[PDB]
């Protein structure tokens, strides 16, 4: 068979640098190597094929070059709506085999912004269902990396909450996080004090957003 | 202009069968090298199969004997005969138009269907709102938003008043809970002043299970 | 005892494309099969319905000698019952061929440094070919609905491709010579016994 391999798996670069991916081949594969460029939660575009050869419609700021196990994806001067996963393939097999790497996440770096945090009070028609849901906000921070920590009576909470992080915003490159706290209803009337406490890099000590049940 | 657009994808339960379909706007699809290939979640791109034009149809090696792909001259569509289908075949089922210059390439692709393999049963969410709440938070920003909790299988989609609010909408990727089910939300940030001046409504859609709900947030 | 001409297919200074795939047609001569399969020579030595050994032992009517190039990992290709680029659209053999598909590497006479271009294949063909069909059209091929006129662009796409051997090509992407001989029996009496 034929394995490609990809290297970085991940990687952060600035709005202007230049970005470099590379792509190896078990076998040599001559130039029949293409790229392509996924954005979350979209269709595959291609980028370049042939190795070299660029996609009509490709701002000429992609470049490709290689030949045999080694190839290179370039990107002069990186911009605020490059930040994909790029996927190099090979055909070169008969039959076929489509061979894909395992894909380069490409993050747009950017100065680091701390994080405005919002706790959201379960609604009393969750309530009405003998469930209380408590939700805390994290919006528009950088870099990806935070914490939460949530405290119930100042009693660290662990197994009974999830999270997600948006994806890269396209013109000021921040992420948003959404952690919730989820409870019966008999035992979140237990307690009073409801906290989630954020720890982040833009942030000089843990920030902490409280409420009190019954207001 | 080329346009590719696919549908069929849904949820199948271990054995079950489903195929998928293709529709293609600006070529013939009995003329053109057609491929499909599929993204498990979170995972790489996989190519299934791939059809010539003289119609030479060729497999990847974890497809091979279940799938069959197919096409129609008439209504200019392409198709995926998935059988005995499994659950690592959980993935976004693209296709797309190859070129055969240059060894093959894919130069258009279709925006994709989700294909859900799993023995649990479809569910419609619960629609929770996140009332605006502290105070006005020392500034003019408050946030507002929607607990969108419980439903199986992915995706759900959500506008706010009906698509006329977009500046500032977050909506979070669902996170799958320990009950087997999917919860997601989406808060919008907004002047803490239209409060009263404004009214703010959140949209849901849950189509594989036909739930459409409409919430009012404060 | 005139001596079929069997040096003139395998040893050709020039091999044609396999799109363009050289027929010689080989009558009234003796061919010592033998001395081609005990040679060391060839890659690959496969024979259908006849069996290589014990085969100079037969009479034909007439020998066809089918010579082209295609790369290594298609010669695999070139055998009964095959899809592919070059069985659909290049060169085809029935699913009752009876013969000989001969094949080696020509590395070193069909590679050129900054690659050997000459060589071509068929890309684009709305029908596989039939058994033994040659097409030798070289016009625009029309993908989509709009027609080509003969000039290239969108959906319009010249139905040849050039191979592109390199000296350090992978093996499989390396070129080969391969020669394909098929037997045909009739009612008519046979020329070419070969003893
Ligand atoms: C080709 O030439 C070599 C050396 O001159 C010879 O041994 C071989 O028999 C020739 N091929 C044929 C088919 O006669």
């Amino acid at each position: 068979d034929i394995v490609m391999t990809q290297s970085p798996s991940s990687l952060s670069a600035s709005v202007g640098d230049r970005v470099t991916i590379t792509c190896r081949a078990s076998q040599s594969i001559s130039r029949y190597l293409n790229w392509y460029q996924q954005k979350p939660g979209k269709a595959p575009k291609l980028l370049i094929y042939a190795a070299s050869s660029l996609q009509s419609g490709v701002p000429s700021r992609f470049s490709g070059s290689g030949s045999g196990t080694d190839f290179t994806l370039t990107i002069s001067s990186l911009q605020p709506e490059d930040f994909a996963t790029y996927y190099c393939q090979q055909s070169y097999s008969t039959p076929p085999e489509y061979t894909f790497g395992q894909g380069t996440k490409l993050e747009i770096k950017r100065t680091v912004a701390a994080p405005s945090v919002f706790i959201f009070p379960p609604s009393d028609e969750q309530l009405k269902s003998g469930t209380a849901s408590v939700v805390c906000l994290l919006n528009n921070f950088y870099p990806r990396e935070a914490k939460v920590q949530w405290k119930v009576d100042n009693a660290l909470q662990s197994g009974n909450s999830q999270e997600s992080v948006t994806e890269q915003d396209s013109k000021d490159s921040t992420y948003s996080l959404s952690s919730t706290l989820t409870l019966s209803k008999a035992d979140y009337e237990k307690h009073k004090v409801y906290a989630c406490e954020v720890t982040h890099q833009g942030l000089s000590s843990p920030v902490t957003k409280s409420f009190n049940r019954g207001e | 202009e080329v346009q590719l657009v696919e549908s069929g994808g849904g949820l199948v339960q271990p054995g079950g069968s489903l195929r998928l379909s293709c529709a293609a706007s600006g070529f013939t699809v009995s003329s053109n090298y057609m491929s499909w290939v599929r993204q498990a979640p979170g995972k790489g791109l996989e190519w299934v199969s791939v059809i010539y034009s003289g119609g030479s149809t060729f497999y990847a090696d974890s497809v091979k004997g279940r799938f069959t792909i197919s096409r129609d001259n008439s209504m200019n569509t392409l198709f995926l005969q998935m059988n005995s289908l499994r659950a690592e075949d959980t993935a976004v089922y693209y296709c797309a138009r190859v070129l055969p210059m240059y060894g093959d390439y894919l130069d258009y692709w279709g925006q994709g269907t989700l294909v859900t393999v799993s023995s649990a049963s479809t569910k419609g969410p619960s629609v929770f709102p996140l009332a605006p709440s502290s105070k006005s938070t020392s500034g003019g920003t408050a946030a507002l938003g929607c607990l969108v909790k419980d439903y199986f299988p992915e995706p759900v989609t959500v506008s706010w008043n009906s698509g006329a609010l977009t500046s500032g909408v977050h909506t979070f990727p669902a996170v799958l809970q320990s009950s087997g089910l999917y919860s997601l939300s989406s808060v919008v940030t907004v002047p803490s002043s239209s409060l009263g001046t404004q009214t703010y409504i959140c949209n849901v859609n849950h189509k594989p299970s036909n739930t459409k709900v409409d919430k009012r947030v404060e | 005892t005139n001596l079929c001409p069997f040096g003139e297919v395998f040893n050709a200074t020039r091999f044609a494309s396999v799109y363009a795939w050289n027929r010689k047609r080989i009558s009234n001569c003796v061919a010592d099969y033998s001395v081609l399969y005990n040679s060391a020579s060839f890659s690959t030595f496969k024979c259908y319905g006849v069996s290589p050994t014990k085969l100079n032992d037969l009479c034909f009517t007439n020998v066809y000698a089918d010579s082209f190039v295609i790369r290594g990992d298609e010669v695999r290709q070139i055998a009964p019952g095959q899809t592919g680029k070059i069985a659909d659209y290049n060169y085809k053999l029935p699913d009752d061929f009876t013969g000989c598909v001969i094949a080696w590497n020509s590395n070193n006479l069909d590679s050129k440094v900054g690659g050997n271009y000459n060589y071509l294949y068929r890309l684009f063909r709305k029908s596989n070919l039939k058994p033994f069909e040659r097409d030798i059209s070289t016009e625009i091929y029309q993908a989509g609905s709009t027609p080509c006129n003969g000039v290239e662009g969108f959906n319009c796409y010249f139905p040849l491709q050039s191979y592109g051997f390199q000296p350090t090509n992978g093996v499989g992407y390396q070129p080969y010579r391969v020669v394909v001989l098929s037997f045909e029996l009739l009612h008519a009496p046979a020329t070419v016994c070969g003893p």
